[PDB]
């Protein structure tokens, strides 16, 4: 019963500008069991609509989940992606960051 | 499509 | 390109929750065309891609017949997993089970697979020759003799060899404008100050289309993997995808480094430079 901490990406689907719609990711990969939750959040609150890919896994067993929705970039707001698993001790959030 | 066929474990 | 059709299963059980769910999804190459959920609203192959979308109701009928005689199979493993396992009804476990064709240059199979786990771990898997099985462990050796037993090996190369190819023909024809593509990726380095003395280069491909992708850094036209670091190839969401490797340099080097850029959609790899 082994069990992987999952990795976090939190990226843009397009190069962003301020002010210009783009697609927000959170592509989580890596992680046994399956059981996982993932949250899109803009200033620190769950977004308005947020939906995933279907679960699948890389050759080594290893599954992945998009989950994404409809962003327009600014200055102003913070972007960021949150994380509960098994393995985490509480909820993982990592930031969006436009350099990664 | 799937394959019609699948054997047990 | 070189074509490959695979389907991945997880199922998942969950005692005091009714029966394990049970989750297929189809891909041609890189590109998911099909799903079946069995916690889906009205549980029944789906398509995942316009082109697949056209086909008749034979195909979602027979499709979903499948899917739903696959789930109960791995229902029926997970139940015989308790046995070979010693395992309590009252915990979850998992299995995960993948298995496709290549179509090779010669329109015959070049490669097949068959394989799965149980909790994360090799369960057992058909081998290269498509003939033989590996076992990870002596649990995994009971279904081995079986499989020899019932000559399933046998089986399944025949759809492999057969009818798993002529689906994968069907489909690559069908979704031609849009599965036989490739499409290269749009490269750039940008720059990003650690302190004032260190900076992060970071060479992005993006947009690119099948996901197998080499991205590299030189210093001086050597291969540098000290102060590198490569981010695993990530979807786009719109059926491309991304990657980007970085490398941590000192202030005033920047120009002695090169990023170099490999990918299927290119008529010959890229060289890069940060060009401020
Ligand atoms: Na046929």
């Amino acid at each position: 019963m082994i069990q992987r901490t999952p990795k976090i990406q939190v990226y843009s689907r397009h190069p962003p500008e301020n002010g210009k719609p783009n697609f927000l990711n959170c592509y989580v990969s890596g992680f046994h069991p399956s059981d996982i939750e993932v949250d899109l959040l803009k200033n620190g609150e769950k977004m308005g609509k947020v939906e995933h890919s279907d679960l699948s896994f890389s050759k080594d067993w290893s599954f992945y989940l998009l989950y994404y929705t409809e962003f327009t970039p600014n200055e102003k707001d913070e972007y960021a992606c949150r994380v509960n698993h098994v393995t985490l001790s509480g909820p993982r959030t990592v930031k969006w960051d436009r350099d990664m | 499509m799937h394959p019609a066929q699948t054997s047990q474990w | 390109g070189s074509h490959s059709m695979k389907y991945f299963y997880t199922s998942v059980s969950r005692p005091g929750r009714g029966e394990p769910r049970f989750i297929s999804v189809g891909y041609v190459d890189d590109t998911q065309f099909v799903r079946f959920d069995s916690d889906a609203e009205s549980p029944r192959e789906e398509p995942r891609a316009p082109w697949v979308e056209q086909e008749g109701p034979e195909y979602w009928e027979e499709a979903t017949r499948r899917a739903k005689e696959a789930a109960q199979t791995h229902r029926e493993n997970l139940r015989t997993a308790l046995r070979y396992y010693n395992q309590s009804e009252a915990g979850s476990h998992t299995i995960q089970k993948m298995y496709g064709c290549d179509l090779g240059p010669d329109g015959r199979l070049l490669r097949g697979y068959h394989q799965s786990a149980y909790d994360g771990k090799d369960y057992i898997a058909l081998n290269g020759d498509l003939r033989s099985w590996t076992a990870a462990d002596m649990a995994a050796q009971n279904t081995q003799r079986k499989w020899e037993g019932n000559r399933y090996a046998e089986r399944f190369r025949a759809y492999l060899e057969g009818e798993c190819l002529e689906w994968l023909r069907r489909y690559l024809e069908n979704g031609k404008e849009t599965l036989q593509r490739a499409d290269p990726p749009k490269t750039h380095v940008t720059h990003h100050p650690v302190s004032d003395h260190e900076a992060t280069l970071r060479c992005w491909a993006l947009g690119f289309y099948p996901a197998e992708i080499t991205l590299t850094w030189q210093r001086d036209g050597e291969e540098q993997t000290q102060d590198t670091e490569f981010v695993e190839t990530r979807p786009g969401g719109d059926g491309t995808f991304q990657k980007w490797g970085a490398v941590v340099v000192p202030s005033g080097e920047e120009q002695r480094y090169t990023c170099h850029v490999q990918h299927e959609g290119l008529p010959e790899p890229l060289t890069l430079r940060w060009e401020p």
